[PDB]
């Protein structure tokens, strides 16, 4: 199963630098050419450049020129790209793919990185539990207030609980985001059977386990 | 530079029904056309190669006519899982240039919000914040509406709200609202109530609850 582990440096603050990394193995790395797209969260999908492994090889796009720069390494088979003078707008997703020779297409996609140049102080995210207030199917939930930067991990039950469960996006309200999570189980479930929403933040290497308790 | 377009940048359609999307391109591309998908979570599989017609492995009811400049993908027949968003892209000339997108929604029957409201926890309060979560989950459609009414009253002020993707195993939405205050106005009221207005029905789903009844 030829695939590409990527996720670099997520966050730096703006004027600094990062080097997405892009490990490729499931094929010949030096055979087949690499692609950075890059998509905000406007929707745009834009191509960057492509390197080929082997060579030096490269063709940038006019636009990142300059702001973008192709890192071989043939030797542990990962491409990187380090993008320089950073500011809010290069703060994005970024994609390495793999182009298939014959035909300029991108057969197999990385999972993406997604970058944030940012100058804020890193905070953990604080957990409050929500459960149902006025005294079949209950839902209950966590929230995840003040935390920066981005993501968190939020599951229910180590796992075990993944249906009736539902994540939102978080929202920036000044600085810090902000989301939530709800999960739906049957009546006779809780509070006769324990459910907790363990939430993850790497980013301050916090990792909370809450568990929904009747009665506020 | 090459400028690729695409038509309609959402669609909406039911199960089984057949769907075609345009992408067209500035000028001839001597059929370089690629199709990718890319669903939710930013997961991105390509679809179709050299000028659609060209498959990798995946489902055989995706194809792909073209010539030139105007080229296009068609899903045949519609399975609640061809939700997501596709894209097009030449690899002709440089640089390398894909269309804007086409979000795939799949039509299913309208549908009534579960509402949840729920009070400050214990832990927050004691840090001076009092946050109101309510919960308007598996809707349909999308439009939906959401107010705050604290002690018969207006919102406006301290309320964030997040919807969520369409879900994939019930062509459903669902919406998250928050009014948030600092724990001294929270004591300064009883009554705390989530208004959702659909158009399942034509009267807001309600919910809400008061301070001492707790």
């Amino acid at each position: 199963q030829a695939q590409l582990q990527q996720s670099g440096a997520e966050l730096m603050k703006p004027g600094a630098s990062v080097k997405i990394s892009c490990k490729a193995t499931g094929y010949t790395f030096s055979n087949y050419w690499i692609d950075w797209i890059k998509q905000r969260p406007g929707h745009g999908l834009e191509w960057i450049g492509e390197i080929l492994p082997g060579s030096g090889s490269t063709n940038y796009n006019e636009k990142f020129r300059g702001k973008a720069t192709f890192t071989a390494d043939t030797s542990s088979n990962t491409a990187y790209m380090q993008l320089s003078s950073l500011t809010s707008e290069d703060s994005a997703v970024y994609y390495c793919t793999r182009r298939g020779y014959w035909a300029y297409d991108f057969d197999y996609w990385g999972q993406g990185t997604t970058l944030t140049v940012s100058s804020a102080k890193t905070t953990p995210p604080s957990v409050y539990p929500l459960a149902p207030g006025s005294a079949s199917m209950v839902t209950l939930g966590c929230l995840v207030k003040g935390y920066f930067p981005e993501p968190v991990t939020v599951t229910w039950n180590s796992g075990s609980l993944s249906s009736g469960v539902h994540t939102f996006p978080a929202v920036l309200q000044s600085d810090l985001y902000t989301l939530s999570s709800s999960v739906t189980v049957p009546s006779s479930p809780r509070p006769s059977e324990t459910v907790t929403c363990n939430v993850a933040h790497p980013a301050s290497s916090t990792k909370v386990d809450k568990k929904i308790v009747p009665r506020d | 530079d090459i400028q690729m377009t695409q038509t309609t940048s959402s669609l909406s359609a039911s199960l089984g029904d057949r769907v075609t999307i345009s992408c067209r391109a500035s000028q001839d591309i001597n059929n370089y056309l690629n199709w990718y998908q890319q669903k939710p979570d930013g997961t991105v599989k390509i679809l179709i190669y050299y000028t659609s017609n060209l498959h990798s492995g995946v489902p055989s009811r995706f194809s792909g006519s073209g010539s030139g400049t105007d080229y296009s993908l068609t899903i045949s027949n519609l399975e609640q899982e061809d939700i997501a968003t596709y894209f097009c892209q030449q690899g002709n000339t440089l640089p390398r240039t894909f269309g804007g997108g086409t979000k795939l929604e799949i039509k299913r029957a309208d549908a009534a919000p579960t509402v949840s409201i729920f009070p400050p926890s214990s832990e927050q309060l004691t840090s001076g914040g009092a946050s109101v979560v309510c919960f308007l989950n598996n809707f349909y459609p999308k439009d939906i509406n959401v107010k705050w009414k604290i002690d018969g009253s207006a919102r406006q002020n301290g309320v964030l709200n997040s919807w969520t993707d369409q879900d994939s195993k019930d062509s459903t939405y669902s919406m998250s609202s928050t009014l948030t205050l600092t724990k001294d106005e929270y004591e300064r009221h009883n009554s705390y109530t989530c208004e959702a207005t659909h158009k399942t029905s034509t009267s807001p789903i309600v919910k809400s609850f008061n301070r001492n009844e707790c």
